[PDB]
Parts: structure tokens; sequence; C-alpha cells
RNA sequence: UGGGAGCGAAGAUAAUCUAAUAUGUAGCUCCGUUCAUGGAAAUCAAAAGAGCUUUCACUGAUUGUAUUUAUGAAACGUGAAAAAAAAAAAA
RNA sequence: CGGCGAGAAGGGAAGUGUGUUUCAAAGAA
RNA sequence: AGGCGCGCAA
């Protein structure tokens, strides 16, 4: 049982590293 | 200004054909499209793609990097002409991606409202071409095509129906009614319409084999004999195809020098290896087809494209998604089914040879719809059975796919005696 | 609703302060009104804090607006401000910054922040936007828009079917 | 709360009426007396103590037997020779 | 006082808090060039012709308009009465 | 990309773009069709002014389509009886100064002005005027005075 | 207008509730916190409609009593349960009014276009490729993909 | 006080559903191991139940002097982490212990 | 001085007894009460907002602490009272 | 028919997912 | 401001 969700992990980090550069 | 090179890439394009005199031209015209970022429309860009598209070198690869940065910026603003040209041109430079792909291919879907008859054409084309079966895009363009039918001349109807049928997304009643309209001007129809047209009847399996053969009588009047030279690969193949599979040879001795002439040329080809077994076969063992030897270098390629298709097959995951199902069905039949065995000469993807039943899944990678096979290997003594892949992908739990595995195999097994009834 | 509850500022801070509307001030009816006031509201969402014509003054709002010389609607201006019940008059926004002192380190703002936020009140009331926010120009992750994750039970629960 | 540096964070903002009756014997460590805010003794102020003066504490047993006690501080006397004052200083505490 | 036994809307989900990618059910399975030339260049030609009226920019071909257009326009301009 | 944004648009900006057209005397059929189907979701939150200036750059460029103004006079009857007075008033001197207007929509928003004028009867019902003695001098520009606002104006003085 | 009849006073928001699925006999349109099933069948049965407008504390406030505010707040979007409990009502029937967060609507994006394929492979598999009828009377896409997130978001309910 | 020698077995789902039986056997069985057919709501049919290997006290004087001197805070601090670690304390859907602590710091509300 | 500071009990309740209550009470020492206490947010809150400090009513004997006895002018918040911030760079 | 913007401490607090909110441990009656 | 109550029938 992974937690957080690698999925949930991976989306937030890409949603971040536009708008963070 | 920024139109003189656009100009210029049409005349370059002109040298399309032996594309050695404007080399150096290219050489330049690739500096001049970098340096100039920024300075184009997106129909621009589309243009400049599909003009170096069609060359090779280092001015063509730095094109296409170049198209590939902008069109993930401009793609919003095209339209789909432009979005399928684009398409087009990066599968055709190699420099394409699942991501772009996917980002173009939800683009037309969502402009699906703007699809003209040039439009519908060339999607399913593209579809087809790259086995893309995506249910929803299909069935919103195949009703566009069902309820404008009037609107579509005889040759995108002819070419629509190849796509679809390649895509497996047409039933024996859809072919008829596609065919009625494209019945009043098949001798109008040119080789490569009355040749996509003969594939098409061919896969779906038409109920009359009259309409095959009269196609394979306007085929081979249009494209002439051998002699002329006049003969491309694809329409040898489909034409021996066709007569192989309905069963036409006291009707096709012409059909002989065509074979001739295909096993005389050599193999390229990528997907057309599953109908060159079927042929293959079918002239070996089927004494009434036309006689013509194999070479060894043939048969050979033949080998290693099936073997390719075994690694292929390996990496896929469905062929894993089934075993489990199949060893689950253990439970209730026992079946010691195992992976590429051999089923007389054809390599299977699922076999039991304690109870002679072999397995296969239609992938549409297939131009064949196997009839060819599965005649041969109920002579030979096996069972055999294919999986839809549309019925297939219908079923969403493991009880389903139990039951329909179930259902398929309730056939073979009174037949083997495993079964009363 | 979704574009105006997004929108980011973009004009000019002084075209933007000279657009200054004097409070202007009516009672609401004897018994209810048949909706509420909907200057800023789409589809029901109230985007923007809107002043009110339509307040009922309590003492102690009257009060204030009464004797306070930063609620002289009269004599107001928003680059000169009164802060609260305040009789100095401080520049805006060169009092609303930290500041250097004689040793050359930072010190805090002449106007603090619970002032500050009575200038933006006063700036509210005059209809203009906080024009002198550090970020004014620059549009925000907002809170609400993060992904939740549901609670840890439930991913326990699936695993546990699976 | 204000005022972090100083004792009593978590009363600072819980009312009236708890702060009239806090029980010192909870405290079971003695706080430190600039941070207490308690008054400096006399002995503190006839010497150099700085931070250290008289405290209390409390025992607290399993049994829940409470039990506070006066603890003074640690003091020595040591002398100290001074150039502003020109003088030598003996036993300073 | 009295209330139903049954409420039909206990167990509602909002959305899909998975433990996986949410994967797409397709992802398990992943001459002429004279006649593309000729038709892109004729598109492009087209874009580039003076407007006589600023209302003329849809005056084109039916084989051009959009299917759903050609479907549903006519019906759309004998409702809309000028 | 006006069609595809149409939906997003704001009232005054649906009164500014069909006023842009009328001025530029750019009339489309198909486009004005496919608009006026957006602005009828829309129209349950357009302002009173922002749907006279739209019906009136209708006509203009020509629409003549019955139950598309019917639509829109429903919408101008209902907000005028949801706005209270003083927003009323604004508006009325709102629509007075429009570039396309409709005569029917200012003379009921005159009515209606009238109406409220005259039910007013005493100080709690002139203190919904944030200017009583300013719309007074409104009405006598406008020859809208009446005994009955001049009766509940004199108590509100009391 | 519940609240200044003294119909009903508001502290935290009004909730109807009906008795043994009486009807009702007037069609009206009415806004509230919270409604039972058997209220919202018997207010939408004679063409009625029940609002639901997301309000924090200080919202509802403002909205019951807007004459105490020189400045009106900006109504605030709503956490996980209240989204969850907007959406639940929207499902129930009746009509709802927040700020849908980014999140939700990508993720219903995304589930949109996979429960449409879900059907266009059942409706395929059946044999039903051509949608066969008049396009006048066909539904939409989004009428469509409004009812299979329905479906699927009642998946484990008893509907 | 029972002085009952049986020994008590804990039969669980075969299902994995985490769902028990329970019942009593005698000494002289200790090594036999019992299996049943019943029920499970889980699955909703009969599974098989196996018997299960099954392999100081937090008294309320004991947490009253940790929580009034913190000299073995240890103890319940364990059973904290193991809470927040199974997935207690996730803000939503719990009536229970949504939160840790309120604003004010207090373990709010009692639901023990 | 049932106000504020320091130290700090037992009789009484718990039907004995312990904690807790009594109570931070009594005694003792020290402030000397609106010209006073205190105090102009590295505050409180929610993703909306309030705006030093102080007094009253409600929220409410609610949520809490004590877990045999009881204690609890809780926090946020609501309606009121009072209203203040800062003459002041030298002359 | 409003344009890249007016010196906001790099520190404190808030769930430990801080993208967000708030404050400046520094001043008068 | 707040408090209690607010049919289970039709």
């Amino acid at each position: 049982f992974p937690w957080p969700p690698e999925h949930h992990t991976a989306r937030r980090k890409r949603r971040q590293a536009p708008g963070l550069g | 200004d920024a139109r003189c090179l656009v100009d210029l890439c049409w005349a370059v394009w002109g040298f399309r054909g032996a594309p050695d005199v404007v080399e150096p031209l290219l050489n330049r015209m690739a500096s001049v499209v970098v340096r100039r970022e920024n300075a184009f429309t997106p129909k621009q860009l589309g243009t400049i793609a599909f003009t170096f598209s069609w060359f090779r070198g280092a001015p063509t690869d730095t094109v296409a990097d170049f198209v590939l940065a902008e069109c993930v910026k401009l793609l919003p603003e095209m339209e789909p002409f432009h979005v399928t040209l684009l398409f087009g041109s990066l599968r055709r430079m190699r420099c394409l991606n699942r991501d772009v792909a996917n980002l173009m291919i939800e683009k037309l879907t969502d402009d699906i409202d703007r699809f003209t008859s040039d439009d519908v054409v060339g999607v399913l084309r593209a579809l087809a071409a790259n086995s893309i079966t995506r249910g929803f895009l299909l069935r919103r363009v195949a009703t566009l095509v069902f309820d404008n039918l009037d609107s579509f001349k005889p040759k995108q109807l002819a070419s629509v129906l190849n796509s679809l049928t390649l895509l497996r997304f047409l039933t024996v009643e859809n072919g008829e009614e596609l065919f009625s309209c494209l019945s009043g001007s098949l001798s109008e129809l040119p080789a490569a319409s009355i040749a996509e047209i003969l594939e098409a009847l061919t896969i779906l399996n038409f109920p009359r084999p009259e309409v095959v053969r009269t196609c394979l009588d306007l085929l081979a009047e249009k494209n002439g004999l051998i002699s002329q030279g006049s003969w491309v690969r694809d329409h040898m193949i489909i034409a021996a195809h066709a007569v192989i599979q309905f069963q036409l040879y006291d009707k096709n001795p012409v059909v002989k020098p065509l074979l001739e002439e295909l096993f005389r040329s050599r193999v390229n080809s990528s997907r057309t290896q599953h109908r060159v077994e079927e042929v293959i076969h079918a002239l070996d063992l089927e004494k009434a087809s036309p006689r013509v030897d194999v070479p060894p270098y043939w048969r050979a390629m033949i080998d290693q494209a099936n073997r390719e298709e075994q690694a292929r097959l390996e990496h896929s995951g469905l062929q894993n998604e089934l075993t489990l199902v199949l060893d689950s069905l253990r439970g209730k039949f026992q079946l010691q089914i195992q992976k590429n065995q051999q089923a007389g000469p054809y390599s299977v993807q699922f076999l039991d040879d304690e109870t002679k039943i072999c397995i296969e899944i239609d992938y549409p990678c297939c131009r064949t719809p196997h009839i060819i096979k599965a005649r041969h290997l109920k002579q030979l003594g096996y069972h055999y059975l294919l999986v839809d892949c549309w019925q297939w992908r219908r079923l969403r739990s493991e009880a389903e796919q139990t039951v329909f595995l179930k259902q398929l195999l309730s056939g073979p097994l009174l037949e083997v005696g495993r079964l009363e009834g | 609703l979704q574009r105006a509850v997004r929108e980011i500022p973009w004009k000019s801070r002084q075209d933007i302060l000279r657009e200054r509307e004097r409070p202007v001030y009516a009672a609401e009816c004897r018994g209810t009104p048949r909706r509420e006031y909907s200057k800023n509201v789409i589809d029901g969402v109230r985007v923007k804090p809107t002043f009110n014509p339509f307040v009922k003054l309590n003492k102690a709002k009257r009060y204030v607006l009464d004797n306070w010389p930063s609620r002289n609607w009269d004599d107001w201006s928003p680059y000169r401000c009164y802060v609260r019940g305040s009789r100095r008059r401080y520049n805006i926004p060169q009092d609303l910054l930290p500041y250097k002192d004689e040793l050359g380190e930072w010190h805090p703002p002449r106007l603090s922040a619970r002032y500050q936020a009575d200038v933006k009140k006063q700036y509210l009331m005059n209809n203009l936007p906080w024009v002198w926010q550090k970020d004014f120009y620059e549009g925000k992750m907002h809170f609400g828009d993060r992904e939740p994750l549901g609670p840890k039970v439930w991913y326990r629960k699936a695993f546990r079917e699976e | 709360p204000k005022n972090l540096n100083l004792w009593g964070k978590y009363l600072r903002l819980v009312g009236r009426g708890a702060r009239r009756g806090f029980k010192k014997w909870q405290v079971i460590p003695p706080i430190p007396v600039k941070a207490y805010g308690r008054e400096p003794s006399a002995a503190s102020q006839t010497g150099l103590y700085h931070d250290e003066d008289f405290n209390y504490h409390t025992k607290r047993t399993f049994s829940m037997r409470r039990t506070r006690r006066k603890i003074k501080p640690n003091v020595f006397r040591r002398t100290f020779t001074s150039s502003l004052l020109n003088v030598t200083i003996p036993n300073v505490r | 006082i009295k209330v139903p036994r049954v409420d039909p809307f206990k167990g509602f989900r909002l959305a899909r808090f998975s433990l996986h990618e949410p994967t797409m059910p397709w992802e398990k399975f992943e001459d002429e060039a004279q006649a593309l030339g000729e038709e892109t260049q004729r598109l492009e030609r087209l874009d580039h012709e003076e407007l006589s009226d600023a209302a003329a920019y849809d005056d084109m071909s039916l084989t051009d308009m959009p299917l759903t257009e050609r479907m549903h326009r006519p019906k759309r301009l004998e409702n809309f009465k000028m | 990309r006006v069609l595809k944004l149409a939906p997003s648009f704001y009232s005054h900006e649906f009164a500014d773009f069909l006023c842009c057209l009328a001025r530029l005397k750019i009339a489309n059929p198909s486009f004005l069709s496919a608009f006026s189907q957006t602005l009828v979701s829309r129209l349950p939150e357009i302002a009173f002014p922002d749907a006279c200036r739209c019906v009136g750059a209708l006509r203009s460029l020509g629409v003549a389509q019955q139950s598309l103004f019917d639509l829109f006079d429903e919408r101008q009857k209902k907000e005028l009886e949801l706005l209270p007075t003083q927003l009323l008033l604004e508006d009325f001197q709102k629509v007075l100064s429009l570039e396309f207007s409709w005569q029917a929509y200012e003379n009921m928003i005159q009515e209606e002005f009238i109406k409220r004028t005259e039910a007013m009867v005493d100080d709690k019902d002139v203190d919904e005027l944030a200017d009583p003695f300013a719309c007074l001098n409104f009405m006598k520009t406008r020859n809208l005075v009446s005994d009955k606002f001049l009766l509940a104006l004199s108590k509100w003085c009391r | 207008h519940l609240n200044d009849s003294r119909c009903v006073k508001v502290k935290n928001g009004v909730s109807l509730f009906n008795v043994n699925d009486y009807p009702f006999p007037y069609k009206i349109s009415i806004e509230v916190a919270g409604a039972d099933q058997s209220s919202i069948d018997a207010i939408r049965r004679v063409g009625g409609e029940v609002i639901i407008v997301y309000r924090n504390r200080l919202n509802l406030r403002a909205h019951i009593k807007p004459y105490k505010f020189e400045v009106l707040p900006k109504t605030a979007r709503p956490n996980l349960e209240m989204v969850h409990y907007l959406e639940k009502m929207r499902a129930r029937g009746c009509v709802v009014k927040y700020v849908k967060p980014q999140w939700l609507i990508d993720e219903e994006k995304s589930l949109k276009t996979e429960l449409a394929e879900f059907e266009a492979e059942a409706l395929i598999a059946k044999g039903e490729a051509i949608e066969r009828g008049d396009p006048d009377l066909r539904e939409s896409v989004d009428d469509l993909q409004q009812r299979l997130l329905k479906r699927f978001r009642l998946r484990e309910t008893r509907a | 006080r029972s002085r009952s020698k049986r020994l008590f077995v804990q039969l669980k789902s075969a299902a994995m559903t985490n769902f028990c039986y329970v019942t009593r056997k005698s000494p002289e069985k200790k090594n036999f191991r019992i299996a049943l057919r019943k029920y499970d709501p889980g699955v909703n049919k009969h599974v098989m139940f196996y018997e299960a290997r099954l392999p100081k006290q937090i008294t309320l004087s004991l947490q009253r002097y940790i929580r009034w001197t913190g000299k073995q805070v240890k103890l319940l601090l364990d059973k904290v982490e193991k809470a927040w670690e199974y997935g207690r304390f996730q803000k939503y859907f719990d009536n229970q212990a949504p939160l840790l602590t309120d604003r004010r710091g207090r373990a709010v509300p009692r639901y023990k």
C-alpha cells in the first residue's frame, strides 16, 4: 500500500513544474 | 518577406521527384526557417512541415525539430485539415511522439463539428492506417458519413469504406449500405479505388462473391496485363488474396502471372505478411489454386516476420490479460493452453494440443480476416477460434470475460468430446 | 463565472485610481427586497467585495462616519488617507512600506498592516481595488484549486478490495 | 499569541477565569524568573545572579500526591579585580 | 418524525480517488502528394483573398462547408428571419 | 473565435459586440443566428440597459425574430420588477443616453418609475432615494412630477 | 424571505422536509441550504425548482442581513465535503451555484472521455455504431456526458 | 472468574475480507487446525474460514500520570503514530477524530 | 480591596479514603484602585474576513477539565457601551 | 479606448501536500 | 441579539 499514490505525486510535480520554472 | 520563403518552399517541392538538384537550396531553407522563428502563421508552419516532409537529410531534420517545437504551441489555432496535414507530416519525418499524437487526436475529436468531407476522409484514412481504434471518435465520424452520404463523392465513399472495414467498424449491413451508393460509379472509379473496394469487401467477407468477381474484372481491365507493368504491389496482393479466399481459381487463370510477378518481386512490406502467409499456404496446400513456387528467401522473410510478430505479442499486455482468464478457466475445463505454439504450418497465439484447440485475438493490424487460416486449420484438424477486438473490449469484468470464453469454447468441446450434448 | 473569479488586473495604477466613486447611500425598502443587490453577482456568486449603498447604520457605525476624518468622503484622496480614527494624514503608499533605519537595517512600516487594512477598506468603499498589494498584477494558484486526496481509509479499502 | 519570549503562551488567550484560577502546583519544573515575571530576591539584589534566583518546583508521584518546595540558587563567592573601581572586590556572590 | 427507510443517494461518490493512473481504455492497444499539395495551396490562396464586405467571409462553397453546417445552417437561416 | 468565446461573455460585452457590429454594418445572418442562441441562453443574466442596447443593435442590423424579441421583452419586464427604486432611476438615466435602444423599453422604464414615485407615501418610502431633491429636479426636467410624490416628499422633509 | 416573514429563523440554513410524500400544489422557485428527496420530488412534479447556493457562515450572514455590511464580502469556494454535498444535491435534482475547482473540471473532462468510449465500445459490440434517426432529435454530446457522469457517480447507490 | 481450560479460536476468512468468527476448542486439539465454510458478508456468500496462529497495560492511573507529568509519553505517542499512519485525522467525513487538535490546541471532540 | 503580586493550609464534599473540589480561599508580607489596570498584532481566523486594550448581555452551563464528588464569567462569534492612537526635526 | 507596471523585510504563524492566508518578535496622550 | 416550540394528519 503506497502512500501518497505515485500517480498523484507525479501529477502534482508536473503541475508545479511549469508555474515554478 | 515571410511569404517569399513559403513560395520558395513550394518551388523546391516542385522538385519533389529526383530530390537532388535542390539539396543546397534545402540546406539554406532550413537555416532560414530556423532563423525566422515567430514570423509565420499556423498554416505557414504546416506548409513548411509538409514541404520538408518529403525530403531527407540535415535540413529536413532541423525543420523536423523546429516544427515539432512550434506545433505544440500553435495547435489550438489550427483547423482539422492542417491538424491532419501535420499529423501525416510528423509521421513521415519520424519525429512524432505519443503525447503529441494524443494531443492531435483529442483536438480532432473536439473539432469533429467542423469536419468537411475531405477532413472526414483524411481522418478516417489516418486512423485506419495507424489502427487507432477510438470508439467515440469513430462513432461520431461514421454518423457524419452515414448522415451525409450524398455529400461524399464515390471516391471518398470508397476510401471511407476501406478505412472503416480495416478498423473493423462496419457490419455486413453497413457494407451493403455503402456499396449500394458505390455501385453506380464502379466503372468510373480508378484502379486504386477499385483495389480499395476489393480489399474492403474481402475483409468484410461480402455474402455475394458476384460483386467480388466484378471488382476483379474491373481491376484487371483497368490495370492491364502484367507485361504492361501498371500493377502496383498492393493491388496485386489484393487481387491474389481475394481470389484465394473466395476460391475463384476456375475463373482466374489471369491471376497466375500476377502471382508469378508478385513472388518475383522482392519483399519489404511490414503489414502484408499475414496475407502473404495465407496465399502461400493456399498455394501449397490447395491443389486447385494456381500453381506457383515460393522462393526460399520469401519463405525465410515470412518466417522472420512471424518471429517479429511473436516478439510484438510478447511485448503486448493483452496476451497476459487473456492468459490469466484462460488459466482461471482450468477449474472448469482444465485446458492446458500454451503460447506461441505451432498448429500445422501456422503460428498460433494460444494452443492446447491435447484438445487440438487454438485461440487467437483479431488485431486491427492484420489486413486479413484469417478465414483462409481458419479453413486450413480445420482441414488439418485444429479447432480455430478468433476473438473479435470490439467484443473483447465490451467486456468489463473477469466474470464477463469468463462467460464470453465459455461461449466461445462450448462449440469445439462437443466436437472434441469433452462435453455431452 | 469561471473567468470572472479568475481575472487578473491589467490597467495602470494611475488610471485605476482616477476612477474613484464617492459613496452614495440609499435606504432599503420597508419590507424585504425582492432579490439581493447584484452589482458584482454572476450566477448567484459574489465575485468581488462591493460597497453597499443600502446599509442600515447603527450607533457605532454612525459615530465612525460622523466623527472620524477617515470617513469624511468630501475630503477623501487615495494618495493621502487617515487611518481609522487618526487625525494624522499618511502618504500612500510611501507610509505602507518598510524602510531602512540609520544603521541601514529594515524597520517596520510607519503604518502597520492593521491600519493598511483600514486604508484598503476606505478604497473599497470608494470603489477602488487595492492596487498597492505586493503582487497585484500576478495570478495566484488559489488554495481551492489544489487537487485533494480523499481520506486515506478510502484508498486502504480499495487496496483491500483488490 | 504575543510575547513568545515569556512564559504563559497557552494562558495568554484562554480567558480571565482560567488566568485567575491557575493552580501553581500544575507546573512541575522551575520556570526561569525573567520569563515568569518574578520579583527579584534580596539576595539576588545584593549579589550578581543574572538569570538565577530562588525558585519553586512541584513533586508529583504515581499516587498523584503533589508537593511544592522552595529551591535556592547555585551561588559562589568569588573575588574580582576592577580597573574602573581601582580595587579588588572580595567575596562577591 | 417519519422518513422513508431507503435513501437512494447514499453511497454517492464525487470523483475518482483511485490507486492507479487514470489510463484510457485505448492505451492497451498502442502522386497522391500532388493532390495533397494542390489542396493545401487551394486553401492557402483563399485565406489571402480581399473581402468586398466584412460579412462575406463565410461565402464559401458547399463542398468546403463543414458537414454539420451543411445540415443545420438551412434550418437556422429559415428560422432567423431578416 | 467570437462564436467560441460567446458563452463566457459578460452582459456588457454582449452589448458592446452587438453595438460594434451595428456601427460597422457587419450583418451576417448565419453568425447572428449562432450568436443569438448564446445570447438567449445567457439572457437571465443581462442588465436592462445592456438588453436595450442588444435589441437596438439587432434591429439596426436587421434581425426581425419575433420569438427572440419576445424573450427579450419578458426578461426586460422581470428585470424591471426586480430592480429597487434607486437603481431603477439610475438605469432610467443610463437608458436615456444609449447608442442603440428600444423606444418601448424606454417607455416601460418611464412607466415603472412613475408608478414607483406615485406609490411613495411616507418618509420611509422616500428614504429609498439617494437624493430625493435631485430626483425631483430630474422629474421636473422630464415633466414627471406628481401630487402624491410631492406629498410624500413633504412628509420626508418633515 | 423566509426569515423576514418568520416562516423560519435562519441560523445555519433552511432545510425542507416533506411528510408522508404528500404532494405540493404550487409552482415555486426556492433557494435553500438543504432539502429532502421527497420535498424535491414534490416541488419538481408541478414544475418547481429547488436551488442551492454555496455560502460560508459569513456569506449566509450577509445574505440574510445585508444591511449590517458596509462592504459585502465575496462568496468563498467550498471544501471537499461541500463539493461532495453540492454535486450530490445536483444529482438529486436541484440547481447548484458555486465556484467549481480546476481539479474537478479537469477530472470531469477525463471521466467524461473515458465513460463516453465505454458506451461507444458497448454500442459497437452490440452493432449500433451508426446513430440512426433524425439528428434534430438525437441527444447531444454534453447531455450524453452528463448522463454517463451521473451514472458513474451513482454506481454504488440504489438509484 | 471462569475456570474453563478451552482454547479460544479465531477463524479468519480466506477471502482476505478481514471478517472473522470466534469459537473454542478442547485443549487436546491444540495443534488441530479448524476450517469451516460459512457466510462472509464482505463477498456475500459462503467461503472458507481458517484458524490463525494468533501470536504493560495502559490503565487509567498510568494515563493520568503520563498526562500530568509526561515521563513516559512515548507509550501513547506510539498509539497516536499508529493512528496517523493508518489514516486517522484526514479532515473529512470523520465525526470522531477529524483533526489532531482544534485551533486552540485541545484534542476534541472526545469520541471514546 | 472576593482588584493586583509572593508564599500558602486544614476543618468541609468525595457518605472511609486518593485525585479533584473547597481554592489559588484563610492567615502573613507588599501595591493602593479609572490621573488605575493594562495596550495599538511577528493577533485571531478560515481560504470569506475581523482589526489596540477595556465593560455588559447572548452563544451556554454549550465544547471542555475532573472521570465515585464536581468544576467550567472556554475560543471563535453575535447584540450593545466607550471609542484614540501617538501634539512631537530645531525654533 | 487604460499595458509589461511605484524600494514590501527572506523573517514568525497557520496540517506536517503552504501552490495559499496572515503578521513583523521595533515607539508616545 | 438570542431562547423554546413548529401537525407526521391532509
